[PDB]
């Protein structure tokens, strides 16, 4: 009857006619296309490389199974018209998946994403539940270890199939879904692993996720702030590194230049003087007050107005991921500078007691060159006040409110790159770091001149006065090409020109 | 310290400092890493010899995962290779007529047989890894068929010969509970096996329905095959077996199916394991029937301590074996031995259940080391109390007792002199309790503990051959403890205290006969001023020697037993405290001890030449003095400046206070 | 770059500390190979 | 570095006792002097607490206080009566300046209404300068027979103390009256203890700039000639509030003209934000006159306000304006010269003051330089 | 060499050294040194 | 080792008798010599507790004291009775040496001011020659009288090892400026305290100085200069101590410089700013010593008895003692212009000229030879 | 003072602590072997 050798083409096995009117022939060829397809599937996913593999070959076999049930059960025996008829509408999806495979071919987060993309090239066909079914069973693997970090965080790994593979401890490389979280799972897992140390719409996925991650992230930020006592030690660096804490500014700063070759720089003296100033700054011998360390890198052979010295703070392992290495070199670049400031002030007040003791000796020649020291004073008060007002008040004034886990490093490269900026530190104002240094230069030359050589100071003054004034010329012409700068001529200029 | 012969022994091996390279193995460092396979094996790959020979080692369970990694970095840099080739060369330098149909139903039930381990009329076993025989002429889709589900047999055949091979008594305890927690799985697949022969005579047990059926039997006879292959192949007691039961349950972490049954083995073998660590975390009983546990004791005299300097106690009672680590408690390991090692000198004088993702036996063991910690801290300063005895060797060897000793040296000052052999220990020991009786060291509760010694060698020459590597100076003196309080005070510490003294002895001494040469001249001019620099600097360096560096550095140590967690804390502060005293001394220094010997010598001489009672030998004496106290300024003055040490930079300011000396 | 110049203070008075006591241990083990 | 203050006189007593104590009460310290269990360096005022105060009548109503446990009428008679008791005043002095690890200062509060005070202050003044070459002094004088004691003085003041700063009866008692209606001395007394507290509020609590009183002084005074100072304090709400009321007439403390040097302490927590749009808002109203020569500036501080104890402030200014008061004393000894051993010294104050009037005259022109 | 030596020993040859080199190599590894940590001797030592 | 005190003369035996006081109340002894019950020596003092003590009308006010069960106006005068009493005096002294374990020092308190005066320099004279292996310690006191001084300055400066002035012109200074006094029963107040702090370590055991020779040796550096002050502070640090004692009006004294200072820290100070206190005073440059020779300045450390807060006593060796000599030296010639052999006053001008000239070249650069 | 130097003298003192360890390992043995 036919009927047995054609039903017995797609379970797969031989018959007398398939080896492996005068029309039927065609009528036998296009069922063995629609055999040959099968038998080549079950050929090819007939293995139980990688683990996302094995669930997508899984999912085909599951899919085979089916196809095989299907079969055999309706027709005990029809007519051969109404055989090719039934088998038509399922054996060209049976081609369209044998087209799918190879029957090279991607593992892998690849796979997933070429999967996906076929998925939405032919939603609207009646392929969308199959393609939808095997997509299901197949992101099975990744879906698991998704749920390995949000609930465990022990990395596992297979045969390195995912995109992403395995002091500063986050050497974690990383390199469709939406790129929304892919970088948020990326940083939820590195969070988890610290603290044990220490229509296509993909919803299903995201809404257990997002409030699981936001409690992490945001117990994690509430454990660095209340039980690590993360802000202490920013006030507390704010008052060392940053010289904003009153009699060990002074204290440290006068030891130093009381002195002042082969002294100043030996260890006896400098791990000495530090240990000195502690107890008259009366703010600090605490744990916190520790890990001050006067560092030296540079050895001068011997007017001049440069003393390199550093001041570096030291931090554990939990907070040092926090505090970056040159955020802190960075400290000490404006504490140097702003070291270099409080010269004047030590310098300025021996000389207004150096005068002092002089007084009888009354005279023009007197009167005359006190009141150039009282010119000279106002220039160095009146900058120390801006850079005091720019760096120390306004700036702490962010950073402050604006923190009430990378939240935290964005953050702390903003608010010393404000400090820095306001500072005029930066290149873009080297004009006026070079100007300014000319005064510098210049008042030390008074401070080394303690009536013999009136005519030497009198050129000093005028040599000063001129180069003032090219300051406030070069500061106004500035402004057309910054902020910041715009209070420093209010500053400088008061009623005057 | 092996690591630093490696170092040396690779340094001679090839040709080439050899410090740093030390360094950056000793901040890397009984944790073991693991990293990826697949990735190496792939890098390495004629490779083909390296992809077959691989799978032995593994299955031996040999240490191997870390040295592959090696082997894949040293792939990639061809000049490591090329160095390494050169360095070795240069070193070497009747179914046939029976219908189909019915055939099916003999054929699966002869198959029913060789489950049980009984050999079939057509499917027998071939006499020996077990392999089978099906029929010399059959089907070929039926033996194909029958093939796939041969295996099952062959796996039931090596764990049946597993169990009754793992049941003797020379294989530990370990290895019995595991062999006993896996004969109720092979029960129960026997169970199944019967069920299904009950099922089979009704005719719906077919060769299809079979294979689909003994597929969750396959798994778990495979899962048991594979572990009967692993202990088999490698030689695996003690914990050894329990790191690869762990690891194998952790290897199949992704597929929920072959976990719960690891575990379970898992935690029915680690009954004989995890009780006896029971008791020998909450007592100090070791049973070790077999050399199993990762602890081992050596049988060592308890006298051996006070005896001598060199031997070990502390580091050598007990010691962790390696192998047979669990690999699951490596991170407490060092927690256990202090446990135990707490416990057990205290008991002489007067539950745990394995857990998958789970530390509860983590903390449980913690807070029962720090239960040990604490009774035995409070039961060495209650009773047999430390402090007090600290302050008795402190009041002696130190000569914080000033009474005590001034009467000493007024009273043995003629015995003395004497050279040396020539004084017996009796007539020393008997002025030495009348001294004491005397003085006001009778409120002593342990005042029965000081002996007189006597030792062969001088205290500058000691010195002097242990930093460049008689008469009366022979004069020492030796302590006396208990057992429970020796351990942290024993020969290895005491010693120091010793050494101390000698130098506290002789610069007391000098002063003293110095002083008193002052009263014999007090009724021929230039004595007085160099008598005058002269005691002005013995005073200086025992004043610095005495209030600058006895009493602070002892207050630290006082305020530091205050707050004491182990034993182990108190050895280290103890020695901290002797180790930075001797630092703080003018000793551990050989050109300032020379010359500071040197001027000492001249110390003695000159007082010598006062009673002889000549003008063309004071003058020399102020030379000699002056030039050698120049010297030993300008050393100090050195060694404070390019080192920092306040106490040299101290002794500079306290010996000269006018300026003088600006030279 | 440049270094701490406070833990070098402590760094070199461990090691040569560290240094005495090592030295103290080779020289009366040395005594009793030769006793 | 300790500071160390003197009372003279019945006013300095009394001024003297509410400064201690508001100061006292500022932080947590009880009447009894003893610390209270309730960041502030009290080390500086106070020393190991007992304060270092010297008090030379109302003293024993004094030591009737509940605060007992914290501790003529001519220049020549009140002349006479230091150098009687010189040696004996002078013993505790130098014993308190030992007893300090390093003296910075010397705070006077003494009154020139023709009180013994005055005599006493001068004859204090110029054996301090005599024995203290290298220590500061600075006096809070008050200004109410009474023409001349108010002149004598000033010869010794303008060549001895190194700062001053003036508080005339004049202006304190129309705030008094105005603000307060008290129509006693502790109720005028009581604003003038306020401003003694915040007048050192920068170094009583650590901060960055201006650490020590040299610092405070230094800017402010050009010449040692010209060495007077004025306070304001409108505390009586942002930092354009502050600025803006400390320059009417009714705030400064005082009976062309121009400022030198304007230093104002901040004690309140005012965002740091807003400071600088203050200070452009004042510039271009102009509501104050600078000098023309030099380039004069204006700068403020901040600081906490004690926790214990609203935005406060405080002025110091130095302004030619206070010409005007000496000229009404010239004018009233002129007057009071005709009407009624040799008087040699009593005139060469006449011609001091007279020469210190013609330099603050001479510096509102432009070339008062050279 | 031992045999375990000697066994870890015949792979390394497999895969493409001197056997008392390979034999101090086993030992360092055997006292848990990471083996990132002894490459990075073998660079800065045969260099 | 053994002292054995030795009292004469009315101030003399009434200093040594209220010293006697304040030790037994600072010790745990009742004042009848039984211990009472309510750690430091007192073998030094003490004997099993019977005073060693020599007492010689004071005498007839002591012994109504409830402490009784616990034992003219010349100096030629008093050389005559100190002759005629030869054999009286020095038999109890023989008895007792003889009795004591080992004789180390002899303490002597006495006033230059009339029998005591000659007594004490006959005394002196012949304990040299009879021993002259025992040191001698002379709690000298200062107020006819100059004359008298004199005489016993010239044997009290070279026959007596020691010597520690107090004159009661200093003496009622303190009394006034910090007690406001205005007596006799005042002033020796601070006298017994001075007294029984000046031996304190050597009554209380300590890491240094447990023996009465090693306190000389160091301050006095030749026979001659053998002179030594007082100070006490307390009527807080030990830098605080320390430049108290230093202050001019503290001393007890009525270029120049000092020659070697001991220093006893009575308080329970850790001792870790013991060092940076000597720091701290040589940079701030307090007081300056002798030039040619090198001179140190030493602090030591003590306990309270708990039976009885911090103090501090200095042991003082300045040439700015040729001041008081001087004064005696001037009063000495206006009584001389003024009015046997009376030569044994010119013998005393001259060698109390020659420790004026001794002290003032002290301070020369080259005092030496 | 060459600021070279101190890595010399560091260099100097680790010697001196490596060396010397090294000594103890190998008499070690000796013992061990002695007896
Ligand atoms: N400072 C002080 N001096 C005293 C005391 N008692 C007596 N003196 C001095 O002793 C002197 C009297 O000596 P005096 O007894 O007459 O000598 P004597 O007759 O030889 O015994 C007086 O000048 C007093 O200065 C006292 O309690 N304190």
């Amino acid at each position: 009857e036919l009927v047995k050798d054609v039903l017995n083409v797609l379970i797969g096995v031989v018959s007398a006619t398939f080896s492996l009117p005068e029309s039927i022939s065609s009528l036998l060829s296009e069922v063995a296309e629609y055999g040959t397809c099968y038998t080549r599937l079950s050929h090819f996913s007939l293995q139980p490389k990688g683990l996302v593999f094995q669930a997508f070959t899984s999912g085909l076999r599951r899919y085979l199974q089916y196809y095989r049930a299907c079969v055999l059960s309706t027709p005990p025996t029809l007519s051969l018209l109404t055989i090719g008829f039934l088998f038509k509408k399922l054996g060209r999806q049976l081609r369209y998946l044998a087209e799918l495979c190879g029957v090279a071919f991607p593992t892998g987060v690849k796979l997933l994403s070429y999967l996906y993309q076929e998925a939405l090239h032919n939603c609207s066909n009646e392929h969308y539940p199959v393609l939808l079914s095997l997509l299901k069973t197949s992101c099975e693997p990744y879906t698991r270890f998704i749920h390995d970090w949000v609930y465990s965080g022990v990395f596992r790994d297979a045969y390195g199939e995912f995109m992403i593979q395995v002091k500063l401890y986050w050497t974690h490389g990383y390199v469709v879904f939406l790129k929304h979280i892919a970088h948020d799972i990326y940083v939820c897992g590195k969070t988890i692993n610290l603290l044990k140390l220490c229509v296509l719409m993909k919803r299903s996925i995201t809404a257990p996720l997002a409030a699981h991650i936001s409690l992490v992230n945001k117990a994690a930020v509430d454990y660095f702030f209340v039980e690590l006592h993360l802000e202490a030690h920013y006030e507390a660096l704010r008052h060392f590194l940053l010289m904003e804490d009153g009699e060990f500014a002074q204290s440290l700063s006068d030891l130093l230049f009381e002195k002042l070759p082969g002294e100043l720089l030996n260890p006896l003296v400098l791990n000495s003087v530090l240990s000195k100033a502690l107890q008259c700054s009366l703010h600090g011998d605490t744990p916190h007050a520790s890990n001050l360390s006067l560092a030296l890198k540079y050895l001068p052979e011997v007017p001049d107005v440069l003393s390199c010295l550093e001041l570096r703070y030291k931090v554990d392992w939990p907070l040092n991921i926090v505090i970056t290495e040159g955020c802190v070199s960075k400290y000490s670049g404006v504490f140097s500078f702003l070291l270099q400031l409080k010269l004047m002030m030590w310098a300025l007040k021996d000389v207004c007691f150096h005068l002092k003791r002089t007084a009888m000796a009354g005279s023009v020649q007197f009167r005359q060159l006190q009141l150039f020291k009282h010119e000279m004073q106002h220039f160095v008060k009146v900058i120390q006040g801006y850079i005091a007002n720019q760096i120390l008040h306004v700036t702490w004034c962010e950073f402050r409110a604006r923190l009430a886990l990378e939240e935290i490093q964005r953050a702390h490269a903003e608010y010393l790159h404000k400090a820095v900026f306001r500072g005029l530190l930066t290149e873009k104002a080297a004009p006026v770091m070079n100007v300014i240094h000319s005064i510098f230069s210049l008042v030390l030359k008074f401070r080394s001149q303690l009536h013999p050589n009136f005519a030497l100071m009198q050129q000093s003054y005028n040599t000063f006065k001129y180069y003032s004034h090219f300051l406030f010329k070069v500061v106004t012409k500035l402004v057309n090409r910054q902020p910041h700068l715009e209070d420093f001529l209010l500053r400088i200029n008061f009623n005057n020109y | 310290f092996r690591i630093h012969h490696d170092v040396n022994e690779l340094l001679s091996l090839l040709r080439v400092g050899a410090e740093v390279y030390i360094d950056l193995l000793q901040k890397n460092r009984y944790v073991t890493t693991t990293v990826s396979a697949h990735s190496a094996k792939v890098k390495i790959a004629t490779p083909e010899d390296f992809l077959k020979k691989y799978d032995e080692l593994k299955s031996k369970n040999t240490n191997l995962d870390p040295l592959v990694y090696l082997l894949s970095k040293l792939t990639e840099d061809k000049e490591t290779l090329q160095y390494l080739q050169q360095n070795a060369k240069e070193r070497a330098e009747l179914p046939g007529t029976l219908p189909l149909a019915s055939q099916e139903s003999a054929v699966v039930e002869d198959l029913l047989y060789v489950l049980v381990g009984v050999d079939g009329r057509y499917v027998s076993a071939q006499p020996l890894s077990r392999t089978f025989l099906v029929d010399p002429n059959l089907d070929l889709s039926i033996r194909e068929l029958v093939h796939r589900i041969l295996p099952v047999a062959a796996s039931y055949s090596a764990v049946t010969r597993f169990i009754e091979e793992k049941s003797s008594f020379e294989y530990g305890q370990v290895n019995h509970a595991l062999a006993a927690a896996m004969r109720t799985l092979v029960k129960e697949h026997l169970i199944l096996v019967s069920q299904l022969e009950q099922l089979h005579r009704q005719g719906l047990l077919s060769l299809q329905k079979l294979w689909f059926y003994i597929q969750p039997a396959m798994r778990t006879m495979d899962i048991l095959a594979s572990l009967a292959t692993s202990v088999d192949k490698g030689e695996c007691l003690g914990g050894s077996t329990l790191s690869l039961l762990h690891d194998r349950s952790f290897s199949y972490t992704g597929d929920s199916q072959a976990q719960e049954l690891c575990l379970y083995l898992t935690k029915a073998a680690s009954a004989p394991y995890f009780e006896v660590l029971e008791k020998w975390i909450y007592r100090g009983i070791i049973h070790d029937p077999y050399s199993e546990f990762m602890v081992e004791e050596h049988e060592l005299r308890k006298e051996r301590i006070q005896e001598d300097y060199n031997d070990k106690y502390w580091d050598q009672r007990y010691t962790i074996v390696q192998q047979q680590i669990p690999s699951f408690l490596q991170k407490m390991a060092d927690k256990i031995l202090s446990t135990g090692k707490y416990l057990n000198v205290v008991r002489e004088c007067g539950e745990i259940i394995y857990t998958l993702k789970e530390r509860a036996y983590v903390e449980q063991i913690e807070k029962a080391f720090n239960y040990a910690s604490k009774v035995l801290l409070d039961f060495l300063m209650e009773e047999k109390e430390l402090v007090a005895h600290l302050r008795s060797i402190k009041r002696y060897f130190l000569m914080d007792q000033g009474d005590f000793f001034v009467h000493f040296m007024d009273l043995a000052e003629e015995e003395l002199r004497k050279p040396v052999e020539d004084i017996t220990p009796p007539r020393l020991e008997a002025l030495l309790e009348l001294a004491l009786r005397m003085s006001t060291a009778n409120t002593d509760p342990f005042k029965d503990d000081l002996k007189i010694d006597l030792m062969p060698h001088d205290l500058i020459t000691q010195l002097l051959r242990v930093l460049a590597i008689s008469g009366l100076e022979a004069f020492s003196f030796d302590y006396i403890v208990k057992w429970p309080l020796s351990l942290i005070i024993n020969r290895k510490a005491l010693t120091r205290y010793q050494m101390l003294f000698r130098h506290m002895f002789y610069c007391k001494h000098v002063e003293r006969q110095l002083c008193s040469v002052w009263i014999s001249n007090k009724t021929f001019a230039g004595a007085f001023t160099l008598r005058q620099r002269m005691l002005n600097f013995v005073q200086n360096i025992q004043y610095y020697m005495m209030f600058e560096v006895m009493e602070p550095t002892w207050h630290i140590l006082e305020k530091n037993l205050k707050s004491a967690s182990n034993i182990d804390d108190v050895l280290g502060h103890h020695t901290g405290f002797l180790d930075t005293c001797l630092k703080d001394c003018m000793l551990t220094n050989p050109e300032l001890l020379k010359v500071f010997s040197k001027l000492m010598s001249v110390c003695v001489m000159f007082t010598n030449c006062m009673q002889k009672f000549f003008e063309a030998t004071i003058n020399k004496f102020d030379k000699n003095f002056s030039a050698h106290l120049l010297d030993l300024l300008a050393r100090l003055s050195i060694y404070s400046t390019s080192d920092c040490e306040h106490g040299m930079a101290s002794v500079i300011s306290r010996l000269d206070f006018n300026g003088f000396y600006t030279e | 770059r440049a270094r701490n110049m406070k833990d070098f203070e402590n760094q070199i008075t461990e090691l040569k500390k560290e240094n005495f006591n090592l030295k103290l241990r080779i020289y009366f083990l040395e005594e009793r190979m030769q006793q | 570095r300790e500071i160390i203050t003197l009372q003279l006189g019945q006013c300095g007593n009394q001024i003297g006792f509410e400064f201690w104590k508001q100061l006292c009460a500022e932080h947590g310290i009880s009447p009894e002097a003893i610390v209270e269990e309730f960041t502030d360096r009290k080390d500086v005022f106070f020393y190991q607490y007992i304060p270092r105060a010297v008090l030379l009548r109302v003293i024993h109503s004094i030591l009737n206080s509940p605060y007992a446990k914290l501790y003529g009428n001519n220049w020549a008679s009140g002349f006479s009566q230091g150098e009687k008791i010189h040696e004996d005043i002078f013993d505790i002095i130098d014993r308190e300046a030992d007893g300090s690890d390093s003296l910075e200062g010397f705070v006077l509060c003494h009154s020139i209404a023709g009180g013994t005070g005055s005599g006493l202050g001068s004859y204090l003044l110029e054996r301090l300068n005599d024995r203290y070459p290298k220590k500061l002094v600075q006096t809070y004088s008050v200004f109410p027979v009474q023409p001349y004691n108010s002149l004598l003085t000033l010869k010794r003041l303008t060549q001895n103390a190194d700062c001053l700063v003036v508080l005339d009866n004049t202006a304190l008692n129309r705030i008094a009256t105005d603000r307060l209606h008290i129509q006693s001395f502790s109720q005028i007394n009581q604003l003038v203890s306020t401003i003694m507290s915040a007048s050192t509020t920068t170094l009583r609590y650590p901060g960055y700039m201006n650490n020590d009183l040299i610092g405070l002084i230094a800017s402010l005074i050009p010449t040692p000639r010209l060495h007077f100072l004025m306070t304001g304090y409108t505390p009586l709400t942002t930092v354009l509030d502050v600025m803006r009321r400390l320059l009417q007439p009714k705030n400064v403390m005082v009976s062309n003209h121009c400022y030198i040097a304007i230093l104002n302490i901040i004690q309140g927590e005012v965002d740091p934000t807003q400071v600088h749009k203050s200070l452009q808002r004042i510039r271009e109203r102009k509501l104050a006159n600078f000098i023309p020569w030099g380039p004069a500036s204006i700068q403020v501080a901040l600081s906490r306000k004690s926790p214990y104890l609203r935005v406060s402030g405080l002025m110091m200014a130095n302004h030619t304006s206070i010409s005007s008061l000496f000229e009404r004393t010239c004018r009233q000894y002129d007057k009071l010269r005709k009407r009624e051993d040799n008087f040699d010294e009593m005139d060469t104050s006449r011609e001091i003051v007279q020469q210190l009037i013609d330099e603050y005259h001479a510096a509102t022109r432009p070339d008062y330089i050279s | 060499l031992s045999t375990e030596e000697m066994e870890l020993y015949e792979l390394a040859q497999a895969a493409g050294i001197d056997p008392d080199v390979f034999k101090i190599l086993v030992d360092l590894l055997k006292l848990n040194v990471a083996p990132l940590a002894v490459f990075q001797m073998l660079k800065s030592m045969c260099a």
